[PDB]
């Protein structure tokens, strides 16, 4: 899912009563990984630890 | 039916609101009866003018 934005009309407080505020909620989803780790080559420059 | 007025308040930014519930009441009025009675005689109702 791409970026989606929702508008919350009423925030609440400690005693479950309106406090006079509003917000924006936004989210998206993805995931990725490597299927085969031999099809790549990477160079590592190790410094003295 | 009788009622009071809502109690407002002065609040700062991002402060939860108090509970303002008006209190109702009900006046009530009963109805009573009054009576009078004056007897009269056949002779009196006829001979008196």
């Amino acid at each position: 899912i791409g970026m989606t934005v929702e508008f919350i009309p009423h925030l609440f407080g400690t005693n479950r009563r309106p406090n006079g505020s509003r917000g924006w909620f936004a989210y998206y989803r993805m995931g990725a990984d490597v299927v085969n780790p031999n099809a790549f080559r990477l160079l590592n420059v190790e410094t003295a630890s | 039916v009788s009622s009071a007025a809502v109690q407002w308040s002065w609040d700062a930014e991002f402060e939860e609101v108090s509970d303002d519930s008006p209190e109702f009441g009900q006046p009530e009025i009963p109805v009573k009866k009054a009576q009078g009675f004056v007897p009269i005689s056949i002779e009196a109702l006829q001979d008196e003018a």
